[PDB]
């Protein structure tokens, strides 16, 4: 709810404007438990009061922050603005103190103000910030317009031992070294308090998180009966986190979680019977988030009726999205049907398994199919990887004579297991068919059945001319893991390095190799949400390729600012450095600059006259800016590559559409 | 084997004063709420008072802001609530109940409900105290035996307040009782009357006994009804 | 934040109930109702919107309705009749409500009233009692009428209705008389006007103070 | 045309076929079908000529339009239904002013919120505020809706597509005649004000719009001026601003960096006053026409995609923050200069 007036009651003298100059709960905020908290947590802090009872009243349809505040009395020294700012005995002489002295000068006659004794309930508050006391009753005296005001008190005992019972993790010697109201000193009420917190934040440190205190007695023999309860785990519950659902109601499909609890049970890693190590519960946090599918889990800690130690700990979890399905069509004179759609479920039937359909088409006679399916791990498995995707690619490149339209159709599975949670083994295979077709009316075939190109009026034999062949291979390879999110991934480390070789049919039919590095990894940058990317692509392919399986280097996946296929041969290296600026959760900013260049090519197909020898020489440069918008309704990206440096190709703005 | 038990209440003239104490039996007040609430007779609940150990937070809810003391001292694992100036609408049984958050962590110290609560102890105000019961010899002359409709009655009247029995013939003659509950006669006393039903055959000339039992005061009236 | 429910709801073993609970507060307001037994002390069952995890036999349940919270139990049991009550937590300020009551459905039936003249003992002491009952009148709905001097009576009588019975179920309510003995003597003739709906029209008692 | 689909909200399809040189007589001629995920449906089959064949320089257009708007926010209005019929005609006096009068007949039937209004047994609304019943009218109400407008505009663009420096003046008085609840004739008018000039170096274009109108308090509630969402008002939601009295103000600076992009930071300021309305949703009901006019500011991208326009709008509300919503995105073609 919103907020109509602040009307705060009870701050008589305690500046209106000084508190809503610290307040931001100003008119028209909002409403949540984390922002009241925060600011009962700011004006705690501050020290402009002691105690504050702030109660929200609802008001006008609105929220009225009404603050009943106790103020202290040793702040009035700054001067610049500042809180609250005959009688003859105070009598009832203490025993271990002379509540005279003491009294007259810390509190009394300058707090105590002879009368009102609500800064003379702050005087015992104070004695027993000493603890010299245990209880004080002011009893007034009072006669004939004066008053005797007798303060009966009750005076701390010295604690003659301190016993410490159920630690059971942290050894009483250091609990006892760790105590500051030693056996001996008298008896200390807010010295008690405090180390109390203190035995707490000493159990927080040394990672247990979850642990509370019960009792803290003395009885009337001076014995520090000292009580510390552990908290065990003895079950920990998933259920999802009911956070605001606007406009959904907690039916039982809505906090049913559509992820199996196999999925949920093999990645927590906190155990019963261990005292809740928050590193644990960190690592579990980390692999849920490592998981992709989930926006924000907390934890919640429960009593279990009867058992003291025992703790019903039930975790909270987010889903964010399992099934998308977006598109995008354009169409009429000009190019053709320009569509783009996906069928992404990256939890399709609740099992973390990956399954989509994508279907791409553009002007350039491009054609695409995906059915990629995915499961990084098998139901009741010892982290086994599965999964096969089959692809058909249309490609089409009216640049090259020889290879005009290219028609592919694919089938590669891939099954891996993992070394761990950052190494991951795998062996993948698929089969290809693929068909090249030549430029029509570019090459003349004679009468022999061969075929000849015309150059400067001549005729050059040129084969491999409609060529149609089978194409398998197999790769081992091996890939090491790091980052945190799969999604947007802020810092970590990411290798794969992949070995091919197959056997390919048509003409010049042998077998072929392939070899891949890629690395990937990322680190803080400037400041916040400014995160610094690197990424470089290395490759080396064995001249028994085909041509059409050479590496390529252009477009928006490799190089940007030149055409797809800018650069092709069988030794590619591209390397890649960007800077992505979070500036909200729908909106990235991101300033790229890539190189690479592919070398070696020795191809038949005159239309590349850019063959380059000497790897590492005339390595074109590319940089720019680009746009990766999160839209509710699916991510995408924007890109504008500045060709810089040897400027090869004349061309200036580049345009990339892309998720 | 949580279990509250409540002591130190008793009986006091207006303006009086009284100390009401709750002790708890397995676990430790320095971490649990303990609060007070009282219910006036034939009427609904009402919260009185609460003290947060663990946070020293300790104020009355409406009626106690300046008249009654919460004290909880750990060391006999009690509660301690003062009593004085009380005024008529104080007569009520006082129950003292723990308050539970569902979090285990005992920093969150919000009562979501009082569970375990204690047995009640009765305090009476009212003045004009330590009298007899006064009882009425209600002897109604019968003139309606019609059978199982002959309704006989014990009056009491002006007796100290108390719990009071009224029998008939010692309970023998039982069917059809309506012993009533005990209502302040007006200005400062209680009373309270019963019924039985007897059938026609019998007339009146059946012997029926009254008894009436005045404990604290320490009376026993044996009493008779003929037509 | 008076917190007020309906005081009277009568149902049946085996009925399900409802029982609204209004108020006003923030979002952070949370309820918890206790069957108050009649003779020994209130148990908690609900939380918020959750049961107490030891006692429940699965019966009581409810939810907020914005404002109004409501208790959803199953087919009653015999042991459930009692008083049920209504509680909402805001900042150090715990609210009670008004309490409702549980009780059986059933038919009505005819009293037989009567009247008990003060015996010479009060009659020395100057004070005037006179009663009448009401017994077997289960469904209570109580309303009582009086009149001395064969006109009329006000705001003398005192009212003591016992809760229904253990096996007849029915009620008793009874009123008795506090009158000074000279308006005892003065009127003429003693009646109380009794009626309501279970007994149908008025019923018109008398004595003439002729009680020889 | 864009589709997104699956769970969460539902067909989000932008789908348009504008025809902008239909039949070769430069008439437009366009179907435009819009969807969203708060309950929004669009139609539109938009006809014009701005030249009839061998003519004294006389328009002639017609525009069929359904809206199925929805707006969860009021209580009365939950739901609207409307199908339009509009037609417009007119004469040019020149190449620079352009007088025509245009009518339109609308059906519409507006919806209140089920479950938050209660109708008693004597056929009345009845609404509950702190536990009181208050008595509603106009619940459910169905009802035709005739007008007409006599328009004059005065245009002196360079170019209607990506103008950068002219004039452009839009005056319509409309009057017309509603049924259904408080049966009678309303009326309407509008001023709408557009002018650029060169800005500060090459392709930096300053651009002013200025939005005013006013209209009297028999028009419908349905039919009041609103303020909000990318069109009128950035940075706040759609209808945050409602009443009789609209007067809303945007300056921008477009920078053509390219022939694909465009660099637009913009800063608008509006607010609608004297609504007087039954439904008590609008909880900023202010008198004082010009006082507390929201101002917003952000940047924008108006991209020239190579498949046609489109533009991205991100404002910030700033000045007074009535609203605590931050940033702010709008997805839509050509421009709102």
């Amino acid at each position: 709810l919103p907020i109509k007036s602040v009307e705060v009651v009870n701050n008589q003298q305690v500046p209106a404007s000084l508190i809503k100059n610290t307040l931001k709960l100003k008119e028209g905020a909002k409403f949540s438990t984390e922002a009241l908290l925060a600011d009962f947590n700011a004006l705690k802090e501050t020290g402009y009061f002691e105690d504050v009872i702030l109660q929200p009243v609802s008001y006008d349809g609105g929220v009225r922050i009404v603050v009943d505040v106790v103020e202290k009395e040793n702040v009035v020294d700054l001067l610049k603005e500042k809180g609250v700012a005959v009688l003859s005995s105070v009598k009832f002489t203490g025993n271990k103190r002379v509540t005279t002295s003491e009294l007259l000068d810390i509190t009394q006659l300058k707090a105590g103000e002879y009368f009102s004794r609500s800064r003379v309930e702050d005087a015992q508050r104070r004695l027993l910030a000493t603890g010299k006391f245990s209880e004080v009753r002011p009893d007034a005296q009072v006669a004939n317009g004066k008053m005797a005001l007798s303060f009966e008190v009750v005076e701390n005992p010295i604690v003659k031992s301190v016993i410490i019972t159920g630690n059971n993790t942290i050894p009483t010697s250091t609990i006892m070294s760790e105590l500051t109201t030693k056996p001996g000193s008298v008896q200390n009420y807010n010295n008690l308090r405090e180390d109390r917190d203190k035995i707490l934040g000493l159990y927080q440190a040394q990672g247990y998180t979850l642990v509370n205190i019960t009792d803290m007695s003395t009885d009337e023999n001076g014995t520090l009966h000292i009580s510390i309860v552990e908290g065990i785990v003895r079950r920990i519950e998933v259920k999802k986190m009911v956070t605001k659902q606007k406009g959904n109601r907690r039916t039982p499909n809505d906090d049913v979680l559509k992820t199996k609890d196999y999925v949920i049970d093999r990645e927590i890693e906190i155990q019963p019977g261990k005292i809740f190590n928050v590193k644990e519960y960190d690592a579990t946090v980390d692999n849920l988030m490592r998981l992709g599918i989930f926006k924000n889990v907390k934890y919640e800690a429960r009593s279990i009726p009867g058992d003291p130690e025992g703790i019903d700990l039930i975790l909270l979890i987010d889903e964010d999205r399992t099934a998308e399905l977006q598109g995008g069509v354009a169409y009429g004179s000009e190019t053709g049907f320009l569509g783009t759609l996906s069928l992404k479920d990256s939890n399709w039937r609740g099992k973390n398994q990956q399954f989509g359909f994508t279907f791409e088409k553009s002007n350039k006679n491009y054609t695409g199919f995906a059915l990629d399916f995915y499961d990084p791990w098998i139901k009741d498995t010892d982290r086994v990887s599965w999964g096969w995707g089959a692809y058909r690619t249309s490609y089409g490149d009216e640049d090259s004579i020889l290879f005009h339209e290219i028609d592919t159709i694919g089938f590669r599975t891939n099954i891996g297991k993992g070394l761990g949670k950052n190494f991951t083994l795998s062996l993948g295979t698929k089969v290809e068919y693929i068909k090249e077709k030549h430029e029509d009316g570019k090459l003349r075939q004679a009468n022999n059945g061969k075929w000849y190109y015309k150059e400067k009026n001549k005729w050059r034999e040129i084969e491999g001319v409609d060529d149609k062949y089978w194409l398998w291979s197999i790769y081992p390879y091996i890939s090491y893991d790091t980052r945190n999110n799969y999604l947007n991934p802020t810092s970590g480390f990411y290798g794969k390095f992949q070995v091919e070789a197959g056997h390919a049919g048509g003409y010049k039919s042998g077998n072929f190799g392939n070899a891949t590095l890629e690395l990937r990894t990322y680190h803080k940058g400037l400041f916040k949400n400014n995160i610094f990317a690197y990424k470089v692509v290395g490759g080396v392919a064995t001249n028994n390729t085909k041509e059409s399986q050479k590496f390529w280097v252009g477009g928006g996946n490799s190089l940007r600012g030149y055409d797809g296929g800018f650069f092709k041969g069988s030794q590619k290296l591209v390397a890649t450095i960007e800077n992505r600026t979070q500036l909200n959760d729908i909106i990235g900013l991101v300033v790229f600059a890539d190189a690479g260049r592919a070398w070696k090519q020795n191809g038949r197909d005159p239309s590349y006259t850019r063959d380059n020898s000497r790897f590492g020489h005339n390595i074109g440069t590319t940089a720019g800016v680009g746009i990766r918008l999160n839209t509710p309704i699916g991510p995408l990206r924007f890109d504008f590559g500045w060709p810089v440096g040897n400027k090869m190709d004349d061309d200036g703005m580049k345009f990339y559409f892309n998720m | 084997e949580v279990q509250l038990v409540e002591s130190g209440g008793g009986l006091v003239q207006p303006g009086g004063s009284l100390r009401l104490s709750c002790a708890a039996s397995g676990f430790n007040v320095y971490s649990s709420s303990i609060h007070w609430v009282r219910q006036a007779p034939g009427k609904g609940l009402e919260w009185v008072a609460s003290i947060y150990s663990y946070y020293g937070s300790t104020y009355y809810a409406d009626s106690v802001k300046g008249r009654f003391t919460i004290s909880a001292d750990t060391s006999k694992n009690t509660a301690y609530l003062q009593m004085n100036s009380l005024r008529a609408e104080d007569t009520a049984v006082y129950y003292c109940a723990r308050g539970y958050s569902s979090y285990w962590l005992k920093s969150h110290q919000w009562p979501y409900g009082f569970d375990y609560w204690g047995q009640g102890t009765l305090v009476t105000v009212s003045s004009a105290s330590t009298k007899g019961p006064s009882v009425f010899p209600l002897a109604p002359s019968s003139k309606s035996t019609s059978g199982g409709t002959a309704a006989l009655g014990c009056l009491v009247k002006d007796y100290f307040p108390e719990p009071v029995t009224v029998s008939w013939n010692s309970g023998a003659l039982t069917s059809g009782v309506h012993t009533f509950p005990a209502v302040l006669q007006s200005s400062g006393l209680y009373s309270l009357s019963s019924v039985v039903t007897v059938p026609s055959s019998s007339l009146g000339t059946q012997t029926y006994i009254c008894n009436v039992n005045h404990k604290p005061s320490n009376t026993k009236v044996d009493k008779k009804v003929e037509p | 934040q008076m917190t007020q429910s309906p005081s009277s709801l009568s149902a049946s073993v085996g009925d399900r109930v409802t029982i609204t609970c209004r108020a006003s507060q923030s979002v952070s307001s949370a309820v918890a109702w206790y069957q108050q037994k009649p003779g020994k002390a209130p148990k908690l069952l609900i939380y918020s919107a959750s049961s107490l995890y030891s006692g429940v036999p699965s019966r009581f349940s409810g939810s907020r309705s914005g404002t109004d919270f409501t208790l959803t139990i199953s087919s009653l049991q015999p042991e459930d009749f009692a008083t049920y009550y209504c509680q909402q937590f805001s900042q150090r300020l715990v609210t009670f409500g008004q309490g409702t009551k549980v009780e059986i459905k059933r038919t009505v039936a005819a009293p037989s009233v009567f009247i008990f003249p003060p015996s010479d003992s009060q009659l020395k002491s100057g004070t005037a009692s006179v009663v009448c009952l009401l017994n077997n009148f289960y469904p209570r709905e109580a309303k009582v009428q009086w009149k001395v001097d064969n006109a009329l009576q006000s705001g003398n009588s005192q009212e003591s209705v016992t809760e229904q019975d253990s096996k007849d179920s029915t009620y008793s309510l009874s009123s008795t008389l506090t009158l000074s003995k000279a308006d005892y003597e003065k009127h003429k003739v003693y009646a109380c006007e009794v009626t309501h709906q279970g007994l149908s029209s008025p019923v018109t008692k008398s004595f003439n103070r002729g009680e020889c | 045309g864009g589709v997104a689909y699956g769970s969460e909200t539902g067909f989000l399809g932008t789908l348009s076929l504008k025809d902008s040189n239909w039949r070769g007589k430069n008439q437009q001629f366009g179907f435009t079908f819009e969807k969203s995920n708060k309950n929004y449906t669009g139609f539109a089959l938009d006809f014009y000529d701005p030249w009839i064949k061998d003519t004294d320089r006389v328009s002639w257009g017609w525009g069929a339009y359904r809206t199925s708007y929805g707006d969860e926010d009021s209580i009365l209005f939950h739901e609207i239904d409307t199908i339009g019929f509009r037609t417009n005609i007119g004469k040019g006096l020149g190449k620079n002013f352009t007088l025509s009068l245009g009518t339109k007949v609308e059906y519409i039937k507006e919806k209140h919120e089920d479950g938050k209004l209660r109708q008693a047994n004597n056929g009345k609304w009845y609404y509950k505020e702190k536990n009181k019943w208050r008595e509603i009218e106009g619940v459910d109400d169905k009802y035709w809706l005739w007008s007409i407008y006599p328009y004059i505009s005065y245009d002196t663009r360079n170019n209607y597509l990506n103008p950068t420096s002219g004039f452009y003046g839009k005056f319509q008085v409309e009057a017309g005649h509603a049924g259904g609840y408080k049966s009678g004739n309303f009326g309407n008018a509008t001023l709408e004000l557009r002018t650029y000039h060169k800005g500060l170096f090459k392709n930096n274009i300053f651009a002013y719009k200025v939005v005013g109108g006013v209209a009297t308090n028999n028009t419908k509630e349905s039919q009041k001026f609103w303020v909000g969402g990318g069109n009128s008002l950035r940075g706040y939601d759609g209808g945050f601003f409602k009443g009789s009295q609209k007067l809303v103000a945007t300056i921008e600076n477009r920078t053509q960096l390219n022939d694909i992009i465009g660099l637009v930071v913009f800063a608008d300021a509006g607010r609608a006053w004297k609504q007087n309305g039954r439904d008590p949703s609008y909880t900023r009901d202010n008198s004082r026409f010009g006082h507390n006019i929201g101002t917003t500011a952000g940047v924008g991208i108006r991209l020239n995609t190579p498949i046609g326009p489109l533009r991205f709008d991100f404002g910030w509300p700033v000045g007074n923050k009535m609203d605590d919503d931050g940033m702010k995105f709008y997805f839509n073609m050509g421009q709102s200069f």
